[PDB]
This record gives structure tokens, C-alpha cells and sequence, in this order.
């Protein structure tokens, strides 16, 4: 989930764009 | 600023800043 | 901190603050 | 919604919970 992709490994625009209604 | 480790209130900032007028869901799981 | 106004980054950190391990979805519409 | 609710009207904890998961 996004802490594991974002928080305790590098996160990217395309994962945080994947959480955007 | 995306292309970091991102936690706690800077991810959510991050996905604030990102997603705009969209909004987001935050499941932090 | 919660009965205020709450606008633009302030509520999305109101809304973590208050949702924790939950999470929340955020819709300014 | 929320931005009406909550910043151009005043908040309340009520609010902002039924916007947890």
C-alpha cells in the first residue's frame, strides 16, 4: 500500500497519481 | 518533491498538492 | 483544532490527524 | 461537501469522521 511505496520506500508521481479520485 | 520517502502528514501533503480539485483517498492500510 | 474554519492544507491535515490508521477520502468536490 | 462544510462553514468532529474509512 502507499506507505510501503511512498513512506518506507521511494515514492513516484504514477503511485501518488494512482490515489487521485 | 515527489521523488522521496514521503510519511505521515508530508504523504498526505504530497497527494493534496498532487491530486488538486480530484482529491485522493489515503489508506494508509 | 477541529471546530473552526478549515481550508485547503489545514483540513487535509485535520482529516489525518483525526482519521489515523484509518485513513480518509478527501472530495473538495 | 467538504470544503462547504468545513472551510467555508465551521467544522466539527462529527464531519470530519464520516470522511474516515
Amino acid at each position: 500500500g502507499i506507505v510501503e511505496q511512498c513512506c518506507t520506500s521511494i515514492c513516484s508521481l504514477y503511485q501518488l497519481e494512482n490515489y487521485c479520485n | 518533491f515527489v521523488n522521496q520517502h514521503l510519511c505521515g502528514s508530508h504523504l498526505v501533503e504530497a497527494l493534496y498538492l498532487v491530486c488538486g480539485e480530484r482529491g485522493f483517498f489515503y489508506t494508509p492500510k
